[PDB]
RNA sequence: UCUAAGGGUCGGGUACGAUCAACUUAGAACUGGUACGGACAAGGGGAAUCUGACUGUCUAAUUAAAACAUAGCAUUGCGAUGGUCAGAAAGUGAUGUUGACGCAAU
RNA sequence: GCUUGUGACGGCCCGUGAAAAUCCACAGGAAGGAAUAGUUUUCAUGCCAGGUCGUACUGAUAACCGCAGCAGGUCUCCAAG
RNA sequence: GAUGGGGAAGCUCCGUUUCAAAGGCCUGAUUUUAUGCAGGCCACCAUCGAAAGGGAAUCCGGUUAAGAUUCCGGAACCUGGAUAUGGAUUCUUCACGGUAACGUAACUGAAUGUGGAGACGUCGGCGCGAGCCCUGGGAGGAGUUAUCUUUUCUUCUUAAC
């Protein structure tokens, strides 16, 4: 199917965020006046939670498991679409066109997405997604 | 070595803890195609390099010279 | 008279190998635990000319089983092996050009190269360009394997002795006329100091058994005994026949 | 007509004794000695001069800020982007195909 | 306009060395300088670079080959021999 | 002393114009005490015999050669516990970062 | 135009044409680190110090070697009409 | 070319990482105290050998009877060591931007690993830079002038950073 849709996981394959795993939250299958190409709007993760162990005490766990997120407009030809897929309801509105344009609106966006990702991460949903692709 | 063009930044220089000595040079120079005019270079000698600001307008020139710190040991020409 | 040329050679003063540009010695992997129980994989990372040698070298790199690092090796490239190729080495390796396997694990008819004379000696047999050895039999009790060297000689070595599947690269190098003195010049310039060659029959008696006389000539049989002495051995040493070889050679 | 002399004792024309002729403010010709040309850094994977990265002689790199030595991607100043597309793609599929092989021979170990 | 009735590339040797040697050289010269097909990517762009080494301009694979030609008859038969012999070992 | 051929840069709706800068080559007049690559600079040629194929090399200071070398041809030894060679000896050494498409010896 | 530099290429090899000190980068993520205030000297500016030996001149039909102020010999850069 | 060694009557010969128990760094442990032990590494095992190879950083003007990239003037740059102030970063802790190639004044990073640079033949044509050569105008100085020549010669330069 038009497999690039509502919650497709993908690996960013060029740019700063290359190799990091994202979620498509809103696809633009064809065109923009700006961005004149098939592109998706993604919520990636920039700094993965570092592995955690039994030796890891109270707050060391707290620290280890903080995620730095990111939001990106990105060309289709720069994603590798993944079979895995992750639910996108808590930050559907957060990530949008209007979200980009004006920094302050971006920083707000990531705040939410960040909260959403750390909720998700604990009680290990989507286990794959919170794990550095290594190359 | 360096050249400076922000009039504001220049006054900031002229008061830096090491800036002891400075100089004003005057150059007769010609304008566009026709006549000549009076160029004036402000050179502050900071510790590790010599900053120089070219005020091209004889007007701004005069007033700038008044603002010169009254302890700076300016060399006129 | 004088010490003749072929005796002076041995003190290797002006006669040592010209070595500066060489890639390093060509050698199989040290026979560790991987290669003798399983296999271990490498990538040929570069195949490369080695001065003075005729066959190109393969630079092949493997992971280190006991430490986090790469360990690189210098192979001699068999024909057809290529950069980015995976090279498999060990008892339980599979039978393709480029891999290295113990002669015990290959059927007779197998065509190998750089084979060891004893297991672990990291390769000795058939390394020159174009050369190979054929496995022509096995004796599973007292695990020996019997092979035929490029010389024609048949020999039996341990079945754990290793070799690499295929033939060495650069074949037919010698099919092509050197044409001029100069090409030999550069040939030996990168090898050792054996060129050119004065005939002993052109020297004076001081210099050689062949030297002197008012016409050029050897004056005695040039087939010299094995038991001859230094200073004496010039010409056809230990020659069991002599003269133009008529009729087909080839070891029956 | 104005000719010129070396300025160090070395009289020979070696790689480390390159010369460039220059007109001084005195209005005369004078030799200047010239350091060898820097070559461009190259890619670990392919070998092409890698873009983004300043080219200096090696010790001249410790005199220069961190941003003359990288691009802001994974494997920045080290591999050449296209070479890193390849890395990501290849990584992914192989880690995927590994999941595949396991579950296939898991079925072989249960049906045989 | 045909420049030479028969020496071809070998005309560079003038009259020297003897026609026979020049013949032999001619054959292997033509071999070694030739452009060959690349197995991996399919463009005819494999040129030699020192005896035994054969590299592809595009795509950049290098293959150990013959002194003067990419594949050697001996090599080739050996290849299929190994094909054949290995065949028995899974079969 | 003339003629001819060989070029650059520009604006042209979605056929040419205007300009600046180079010796090259060929042809035609005229002209002189028939001279003119005017000094300088700059291959003698031909027909054969002997002999070494060639380029290369040597007797510094009486021999440069037809002598030596060479590519080419051919023979010999040797699979490493080896061939050839070094050393008074040795847990010594050259070939050897080598392996018969190789090393050594004619 | 001349000399020199340099680039993108092309020819050539049974010849494919050093090494090490040293400098940087990346992969890694041990660790360290903020809100009543922390992190940062690969950004800027600022402060102090840099020892030891050689340094004259000739380099050649007179400063070197040939018994010598010897028509010999002795490595090299710059190069006008 | 020393050293554990092995030969040699011995002067000494061999070997150079070798049949050797071959050593030193980073910080933590001290708040009797000055440096004992606690980790984990790293097993690389001398040293001499280039005034043409490799290689951190300087230029112009002036100056002496005779020195000068070395003195003087002025303007820089490197290496080591000290460090404060500003800036940047952070309540989403370890920067944002660009689809991307990648941008930047900054933008933490031990062990370990890996990559680059240092680092490399020769010839040929072609392209470009520099200095030199040729040359117009102009502003100057000189020369020639019976006659002729808006003429002949010359000055009009710009370092590292
Ligand atoms: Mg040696
Ligand atoms: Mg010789
Ligand atoms: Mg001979
Ligand atoms: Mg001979
Ligand atoms: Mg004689
Ligand atoms: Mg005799
Ligand atoms: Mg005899
Ligand atoms: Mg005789
Ligand atoms: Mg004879
Ligand atoms: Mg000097
Ligand atoms: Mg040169
Ligand atoms: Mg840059
Ligand atoms: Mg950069
Ligand atoms: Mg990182
Ligand atoms: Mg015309
Ligand atoms: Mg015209
Ligand atoms: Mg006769
Ligand atoms: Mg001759
Ligand atoms: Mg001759
Ligand atoms: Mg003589
Ligand atoms: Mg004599
Ligand atoms: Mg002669
Ligand atoms: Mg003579
Ligand atoms: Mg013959
Ligand atoms: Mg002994
Ligand atoms: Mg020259
Ligand atoms: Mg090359
Ligand atoms: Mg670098
Ligand atoms: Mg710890
Ligand atoms: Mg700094
Ligand atoms: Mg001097
Ligand atoms: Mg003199
Ligand atoms: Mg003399
Ligand atoms: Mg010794
Ligand atoms: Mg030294
Ligand atoms: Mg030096
Ligand atoms: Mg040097
Ligand atoms: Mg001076
Ligand atoms: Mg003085
Ligand atoms: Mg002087
Ligand atoms: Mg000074
Ligand atoms: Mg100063
Ligand atoms: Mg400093
Ligand atoms: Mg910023
Ligand atoms: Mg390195
Ligand atoms: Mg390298
Ligand atoms: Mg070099
Ligand atoms: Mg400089
Ligand atoms: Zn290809």
């Amino acid at each position: 199917a038009k497999f690039l849709k509502a919650g497709k996981v993908a690996v960013v394959v060029r740019g700063r965020y290359a190799g990091k795993k994202v979620v498509i939250v809103k696809p633009h299958d064809e065109g923009s006046k700006s961005h004149p190409f098939g592109h998706a709007l993604v919520a990636g993760i920039e700094r993965y939670p570092l592995k955690v162990t039994k030796k890891h005490g109270a707050k060391k766990v707290a620290k280890r498991t903080k995620i730095k997120p990111f939001i990106k407009v990105v060309n289709y030809n720069h994603l590798l679409p993944t079979r895995y897929t992750l639910d996108v309801e808590a930050f559907k509105s957060v990530v949008s066109t209007e979200t980009f344009e004006q920094p302050s609106q971006r920083e707000e966006a990531k705040k939410v997405v960040k909260k959403a990702f750390e909720e998700r991460h604990q009680a290990g949903k989507n286990q794959w997604f919170f794990s550095k692709l290594r190359f | 070595a360096r050249e400076i063009t922000d009039i504001k930044q220049f006054l900031e220089l002229t008061r830096r803890a090491d800036v002891k000595t400075a100089t004003v040079k005057i150059n007769k120079k010609l304008n566009k195609a026709g006549k000549p005019f009076r160029q004036t270079k402000f050179k502050v000698r900071g510790s590790s390099s010599l900053y120089t600001l070219v005020i091209n307008d004889a007007g701004k020139a005069k007033k700038l010279i008044q603002s010169l710190p009254p302890t700076l040991k300016v060399n006129r020409l | 008279g004088r010490v003749i040329r072929n005796q002076r050679k041995g003190a290797g003063s002006i006669f040592t190998s010209h070595t500066r540009l060489r890639q390093g010695a060509a050698k199989l992997r040290t026979l560790d635990y991987a290669e003798r129980h399983g296999y271990i994989r490498g990538i040929v990372k570069q195949i490369v000319h080695d001065s003075g040698r005729g066959a190109p070298l393969a630079k092949v790199v493997f992971r280190d089983p006991y430490k986090y690092r790469l360990r690189e090796e210098i192979f001699i490239a068999n024909e057809g092996v290529h950069t980015g190729q995976f090279i498999y080495a060990g008892k339980k390796a599979s039978l393709n050009v480029g891999n290295v396997l113990p002669l015990g694990s290959v059927p007779e008819g197998t065509i190998v190269s750089n084979v060891e004379e004893k297991p672990g000696d990291r390769g000795a047999l058939a390394r020159a360009s174009g050369n190979y050895v054929i496995i022509i039999g096995h004796n599973p009790d007292e695990n020996k394997t019997r092979v035929r060297l490029p010389s024609g000689a048949k020999k039996v070595i341990s079945s754990d002795a290793r070799g690499v599947i295929g033939v060495i690269a650069g074949g037919g190098r010698v099919d092509k006329p050197l044409l001029k003195a100069g090409r030999a010049f550069h040939k030996y310039r990168l090898k050792r100091n054996s060129w050119p060659k004065t005939r002993g029959v052109a020297m004076n008696p001081v210099d050689h058994p062949h030297g002197g006389g008012n016409h050029q000539h050897i004056g005695k049989a040039s087939t010299i005994s094995r038991g001859a002495v230094s200073g004496q051995k010039a010409g056809l040493i230990a020659a069991r026949r002599t003269g133009l070889l008529r009729g087909s050679q080839k070891t029956q | 007509a104005q000719r010129v002399t070396f300025r160090r004792r070395n009289p020979y024309n070696t790689r480390s004794n390159k010369i460039k002729v220059v007109k001084t403010p005195g209005g005369i010709l004078r030799a200047q000695h010239v350091k060898k040309l820097a070559t461009r850094p190259k890619c670990g994977d392919c070998g092409s001069a890698l873009q983004g990265i300043s080219t200096l002689r090696p010790r001249q790199y410790a005199t220069v800020s961190k941003t003359h030595k990288t691009v802001s991607r994974a494997y920045g100043g080290s591999r050449c982007a296209n070479c890193v597309k390849e890395r990501i793609i290849r990584a992914f599929l192989i880690e995927e195909q590994k999941i595949v092989k396991k579950v296939v021979k898991e079925q072989t170990e249960a049906a045989k | 306009a045909k420049r030479t009735k028969k020496v071809g590339i070998t005309g560079k040797y003038g009259v020297r060395y003897g026609s026979s040697l020049r013949r032999q050289v001619k054959k292997l010269e033509i071999q070694q300088h030739a452009r060959y097909d690349c197995s991996f990517c399919g463009k005819k762009t494999v040129k030699r670079g020192a005896a035994g080494i054969w590299t592809c301009s595009c795509c950049k694979k290098t293959v150990a080959g013959g002194a003067y030609t990419v594949s050697t008859a001996a090599a080739a038969t050996v290849r299929s021999t190994i094909r054949r012999l290995r065949e028995m070992v899974e079969a």
